[PDB]
């Protein structure tokens, strides 16, 4: 089975940078692509970002492109979001998430692909971020 | 820009009802959408992708009807396990957006 | 008797028409450019200190063989130095493209290949910018592109370590020899000679290519000037030569990115990225009046042979012949030229495309990919001839023919001859 | 390094008188590329460079007049290669002519040289035998 | 009168420093060695040595163009002798290694399984091999599927096991026209006057080995161990000691590994260690203690000569390579501690050491190479002959890596390049008639 | 091989019974960058010798180790003595020393031998 | 004496063996061939064989330095000649096989049908080709899933259909300051002193025929049979003949076969056999008895005056390359029988026997090559002019060979590289003046 | 040269008969193995023509193909006189005899000729 944690949530001030990991406690991390999701206390959940398994293919939600920062670690199966410039309507419940492991297309010599299929997989627990 | 919805906002139903709830799309989506239920208290589980293929742990009470872009989740049986939030997403293409949410109360 | 006995003389004026290598002299950062001082030999930019008087000697340039061994010569340089970097036989794959579309231009296509990442188990879909130029269909439904190439040969990426810029070269004959310079002025090529001198290397010869015109090229003293094997047959190139140079400018105004690719393992592929800024089609300048003076001056001596003179576009070929292609700030261009000589006897523009894979030589069993240079492109220089040819109500248009005519532009003047320094004589000296 | 010495010539083009007195001219008061034209080309014109100037210093090494510049001999002219007078062909000719008119017989007079030269060195030799 | 009138001689023994290219002279299964007949005169004599008397000259081996000249040479035909061996891309795949686990449970090393393009170029196999953990490096925390150590940057070929790794000697030879003097002195400096010189047509036989902060097999000093150094007070600059006295080391690998042949492709191989046969212990050197004792003694003995309390200092951190004894012995790379030896101031002593198959071996980064296992038992004798030393500015001294030239130099201080000019002018009172 | 070098710190007096040929004088595999350096460098050597070779010839001194000259001695080049030059001085500081005029040195023997040809040439001519 | 003098005579004639570089002459001359005999040095105008009349002098052909540089000088003509040529490393794939038939049974061959990538790398396609028994193997004893031979040692260059192989005069020049000295006894066995001797600037016409058990195409000795040996008594020397009358032969491949252009990769094209025309029959050789009948007998008489009744019989056994008889005709290479031809003890006799595309030509077995088949019928007419033989040491003997260097010792046993030596010194009643 | 050999086994005398002179000393690509092997051979053929003529040049006898020297024969070279040779034998024999002392004679021609210079100029410095 796969499991995940997060930590460094908590209360700071606007225009910070208050920054979000998540841990992968499982095998095979290095063909898992990740996703982060926020969720404001009674509203539907919300895209952020996404990284590919090689972290080639980033991508975020254009409510927060050019502030937020995803990146990852194989060596030490993290993901961690360098987010900055926060400001208090990113108030919300986070969770990293990753999207299936990449499909298999077997056909000359072995094929692990890329995609960001955006499925999200398993969710970890979850921690929280807010702003006042 | 793929706007997504889903109605009703909440339905009532008890154990052993059959359950159905339904999520449109503005813009056409082959197969790629899915489900998620989120028991309160505990991040969401993933329960149907590519509109008809269940998920690894899910018991299969589930099933939803990828055709179209109507698409809709069933239930045969309601369960207290299954009494809970629910989540469709299309997986089409990017940027991914989640509809409002639809949730189950006791009839 | 006379009374008369051989008499030997060691340093006499004689010479004997010879064929021979010659070698290389330039004027003065590592591994810089094609053209390497550092495999050329510098030897001396100023040899000069030459001069004669009452000589007469014959030339014929157009079977001056010096150009022949230095033809192949250059080529020979040219597919030497392309050795050490990569071969792009991975970027041979089937590549799905959709419209550059906004963010609405045309002639690029955003086209996406798979390739392999660092390790063969895992691979990664990337995305580029490709000219229609480089691509040909394989699909009539308007998708699954191929690479223009890729059923002649493996092309080589111009890595950028090494750059095509030209440097002057100096031609220099090896001990034992000399080049005559012939130095008139109207001096057309073949026959004899009259005024003319000698020199150990030629003068800085610009290794230029380009077709239907000649750029930073030589200049004949005063009044334009015309060479040709025959003027009665029209097999042949005619080629001609400005005294009064035209500027023409050129430029890409377009702030156009670099995109690496780890294409191969320790190899970086390179491809166009986004552009930045306005979007234009790259255009050339040449000004009316300053442009249309010259062609007055060349149908003087065109009638001086015969006995009205029209110029017209192109006469026909593929479009690697039927234009203006050249070399400008790294990025190969192949324009049109049907702007100017469209006449009978404020800029006047050339639209044209880019081209990255080129071939130039007739030669197709080698490739040449020029990546990108990113941000906008500009670039003037002097134009000094034309390369027409005879239609045959006489018309004439612009003709490319074989590269190697571009050469004799440069060394019409220059013929390499031996020395015979050993002369005898009868004399009434004796030895005692 | 097998200078060509005289080799852009002074005033080619007069009459043959010039080269007794023009020859006064003075004489001297890298890694290269391996793989290219530039290495191998530039490498032969040199060898066959040297070739030529030690070819030349052969024939003067059996005209015997090596060490010198210009030097008379003993074989008497042939009148079979031409009849010129003196001021038909030293005052009134260039060089280049004089050698695009005899070059049919040059070779002959070469040869004529070399058997001279050695029969001269070897009757002097039977001298010194004495 | 004086009478004096110019005089040419040709042949007058007068020479000028001067640089040029000196062609190899080497001592005597196709294409044998690393130094056959690709690039040097096969099997030349030790020819003899000219003597020369009240003679004077000023060498610098630091400005010596002979060390800088021998350096591209080195790296241009260790390029040309791995030009024809297989380029090692295809063994770039994810590998299933796991704990070695197998017992005749040892440390340092994997057991790897991974995919292979067979002969064919269709069908995968399951092939497997040993690697050491120097050269592979995990993807996950969890440890498993592992990956080399060099695929990201640059794929590199393997060494073909038929050409011999063995540092045979040569001798450099000059072009005629030019001299190679040889300087003499029992003591000598690196650099300013000689009064004591010779001259030779070929050098005299260097072993190039290659090693990091400990000279093998070198040449020596007559006696009293010699220091030598661009400025002793400057520090960055690099301190080579050549001993006078050799201390023995003996280096071995008491394992029987075997040889794997994987057919990596078509008509392509890439061997890799196989089952291990035998006890089972790590590798390491023997170098006596007394002797290295006395010879670390001596040199702390002359290196305060310029000191006016002298520390030996362990290596300087970082990298594995440059931190550590790094030389070849007679087909696998060797790294080895020497942080028991530079732990000193004023019987046995073992170093234990590491082998790594996937290598640089210069500080130019350009270049890379597999190095196939030697089937069996190895062990290689050699002599310590120099040391190179670091310094900060009561010194620590640490044992030296900096740059390569710096073995070379080692071996050609004595030796300066000079061009003949035999011709000679000068008054006399003869007069040409 | 008897003196190839051996007479160079000997003074000059000495050293000029002992010029001994100071100059002096299988196949190399083709692709090799040594190939072709070492077949340039001996190429090098030719050019060095006949260098030398030439410019005997043209001095007249053709196939002699020593040879006199026409012109005299100038004190403004160096005001050493017979005993100062051959018994105390060596080779090499002549050539220290000399250096800066060696030019008007090769000059003077350049014309003189010249000039005195074309006078030889005119006693021929007789 | 009268005190006699030493003197110097330049020019003497006299000379000393030598090892040298000699270089390429051939006459003037077409075409482009594997040879670089790009006009070598143009052939010698009207020969200049001057004889050296009443000189003793000797012939080692065993000894002799010419050959052995020169058969390491040829194999580089090939490699040199053939490294722009596609290798055919993509091919090497898995081929389905079923038995050959076509209308009129023919057998070693299958029609194969394989996957081989188009003109893109990432694209396959189905193809299908004919294929020569000897030259294909089964990946396993099912039946079928065959493979190409080389794929398991090493994938192997086609040779490019634009560059033809044809043998061509070569003249092998001595250089300036050499000379090539000639042998012309009648009876000359090889070894030991010629009574007349002369010599020439180049040797006459060889030509690079590559053979088996027989030459072809040879130098024919002017008269009478010879049998040349590094020594009779051991069996371990190969047994040249040289034939006086050259019996002719006949070879030919009858099927009008076609060439079928395959495309493998960006720039590659590869060649193999496809539909035939015609009809089915056997390719053989085509020797008449009588002429053959003859010579055997004949070469029997000279071989037994070593022996005071002699016995011929068929190869002994080893790889193709030397059991049977290789040589070339028209682009393809055959191996032919032979077993009738030495049928006898002491018209025309028809050799059935076979092609194949894949060659090693050498003893360099990591080399190879592959032939792409020649449109059209086929057809040479040759001469023979030697037998490599072996004796098992009444006498038998067989064909032998192995090596392929004695081809070039039937031609070269004629000729020894000389240095000119122009200076002697001799007393003489001269005192220089 | 090829013919210049013809002499061959005509006695010593006849090397002054028939005269003539030894080999005296088309472009081809330039990586082909026998550009290199021409190219290779040809400075090897040029090393092989200097040094027989410095010879000449160090011994006093360049430009001369005979000349004769100022040193003695010895016995132990040889006690054949000039009537036992030169009507009896040839030059290949005789320099297949004498080569172990050929060393010895070619030094003693270089000083003994070199101190003839010595001695012309000290002659001359009179
Ligand atoms: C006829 O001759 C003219 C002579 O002027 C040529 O035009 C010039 O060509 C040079 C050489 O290519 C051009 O130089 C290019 O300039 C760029 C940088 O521009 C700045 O610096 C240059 C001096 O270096 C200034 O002249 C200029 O005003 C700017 O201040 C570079 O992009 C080019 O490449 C260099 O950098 C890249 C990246 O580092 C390297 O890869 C290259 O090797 C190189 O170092 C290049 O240097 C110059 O701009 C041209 N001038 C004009 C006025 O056009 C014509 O090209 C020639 N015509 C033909 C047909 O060949
Ligand atoms: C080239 O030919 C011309 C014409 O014959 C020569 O003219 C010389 O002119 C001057 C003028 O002062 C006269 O004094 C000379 O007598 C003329 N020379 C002769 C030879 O007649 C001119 O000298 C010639 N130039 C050369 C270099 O030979
Ligand atoms: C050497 O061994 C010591 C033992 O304490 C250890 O600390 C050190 O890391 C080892 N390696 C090096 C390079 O010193
Ligand atoms: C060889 O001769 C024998 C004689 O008995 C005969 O049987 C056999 O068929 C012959 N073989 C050939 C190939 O001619």
């Amino acid at each position: 089975e796969v499991q995940l944690v997060e930590s460094g949530g908590g209360l700071v001030q606007p225009g910070g940078s208050l920054r979000l990991s998540c841990t992968f406690s499982g095998r095979s991390y290095h063909n898992y692509g990740m996703a982060w999701v926020r969720q404001a206390p009674g509203k539907g959940l919300e895209w952020v970002s996404s990284i590919s398994s090689g972290s080639s293919y980033t991508d975020y939600i254009g409510s927060v492109r050019g502030r937020f920062t995803i990146s990852r670690e194989n060596a030490m199966n993290s993901l961690s979001l360098h987010m900055n410039s926060l400001r208090a309507e990113d108030t919300g419940v986070y969770f990293c998430a990753s999207q299936g492991p990449d499909p298999w297309y077997e056909d000359d010599f072995g094929y692990h692909y890329e995609v960001l299929s955006n499925r999200f997989d398993v969710w970890g627990p979850g921690v929280l971020v807010t702003v006042s | 820009d793929i706007q997504m919805t889903q109605s009703p906002s909440s339905l009532s139903a008890s154990v052993g009802d059959r359950v159905t709830i339904t999520c449109r799309a503005s813009q056409t989506v082959s197969s790629n959408l899915a489900w998620y239920q989120q028991k309160p208290g505990k991040a969401p589980k993933f329960l149907i992708y590519d509109s008809s293929t269940l998920a690894t742990g899910v018991p299969s009470r589930f099933s939803g009807s990828g055709s179209g872009t109507e698409f809709t989740l069933t239930i045969s049986s309601l369960q207290p396990e299954d009494f809970a939030t629910y989540y469709c997403q299309q997986h089409y293409s990017r940027p991914v957006t989640f509809g409002g949410g639809t949730k189950v109360e006791i009839k | 008797a006379e009374n008369l006995w051989v008499t030997v003389y060691y340093g006499v004026p004689v010479w004997r028409e010879a064929d021979t290598t010659l070698f290389c002299a330039s004027d003065a950062t590592e591994a810089h450019n094609v053209w390497a001082t550092h495999a050329c030999v510098p030897t001396d930019p100023n040899p000069q200190e030459i001069y004669l008087e009452n000589v007469t000697e014959n030339f014929n340039m157009w079977k001056n063989n010096m150009v022949e061994q230095m033809h192949t010569d250059i080529i020979s340089l040219w597919d030497e130095s392309l050795k050490p970097c990569v071969k792009l036989t991975p970027l041979c794959v089937t590549l799905d493209c959709q419209a550059f579309n906004s963010s609405a231009m045309q002639e690029m296509k955003n086209c996406s290949f798979n390739v392999t990442t660092e390790l063969r188990d895992k691979k990664k879909k990337e995305y580029s910018l490709f000219y229609k130029l480089d691509i040909v269909q394989i699909n009539k439904n308007g998708r699954q592109y191929r690479l223009i190439n890729c059923n002649t040969s493996a092309c080589t990426q111009i890595c950028p370590k090494v750059s095509f810029e030209p440097i002057p070269i100096h031609f220099c004959a090896p001990a034992g020899f000399a080049i005559l310079k012939c130095n008139e002025k109207h001096f057309n090529g073949t026959g004899p000679c009259k005024n003319v001198s000698t020199v150990q290397c030629t003068h800085g010869i610009k290794p230029v290519v380009s077709t239907q015109l000649l750029l930073n090229g030589s200049l004949a003293e005063e009044e334009v000037v015309i060479r040709s094997e025959n003027i009665t047959d029209n097999a042949k190139t005619i080629i001609v030569q400005l005294a009064k140079p035209v500027k023409i400018n050129c430029t890409r105004p377009n702030n156009m990115t670099r995109k690496s690719i780890r294409i191969g393992p320790g190899q970086t592929f390179y491809a166009l990225g986004d552009i930045i800024g306005n979007i234009r089609k790259p255009y050339c300048n040449v000004s009316k009046r300053e442009w249309n003076n010259t062609l007055q001056q060349v149908a003087a001596q065109l009638r001086k042979s015969f006995n009205t003179i029209v110029f017209e576009k192109s006469s026909g070929g593929d479009l690697e012949v039927t234009t203006h292609s050249f070399n400008c700030g790294g990025e190969f261009f192949y324009c049109n030229t049907s702007g100017l000589f469209n006449s009978t006897w404020d800029t006047i523009t050339l639209q044209c495309r880019i081209k990255q894979i080129i071939n130039m030589w007739q030669r197709v069993g080698r490739c040449m990919y020029a990546p990108p240079i990113p941000g906008v492109i500009r670039c003037e220089s002097n134009i000094t001839g034309l390369l027409l040819t005879r239609d045959g109500n006489e018309t004439f248009r612009p003709g490319g023919g074989d590269m190697r005519d571009n050469w004799r532009s440069e060394l019409y003047k220059y013929k390499v001859v031996q020395i015979e320094p050993l002369g005898v004589a009868p004399t009434h000296c004796k030895r005692r | 390094l097998g200078a060509v010495f005289f080799g852009f010539l002074g005033a080619a083009g007069s009459t043959m008188g010039a080269a007794s007195n023009t020859l006064t001219v003075q004489a001297r008061q890298q890694q290269l590329l391996r793989l290219g034209v530039w290495g191998f080309k530039q490498l032969q014109a040199r060898v066959l460079a040297l070739e030529r100037y030690l070819e030349v210093q052969q024939l003067l090494g059996i005209w015997g007049c090596s060490g010198k510049l210009i030097c008379c001999t003993t074989v008497p002219w042939n009148s079979t290669w031409s009849n010129k007078n003196y001021t038909d062909i030293w005052d009134n000719m260039t060089w280049l002519q004089w050698d695009r008119e005899i070059g049919n017989y040059t070779d002959e007079i070469y040869r004529l040289i070399e058997e001279s030269q050695f029969q001269q060195e070897i009757n002097e030799q039977d001298l010194l035998a004495l």
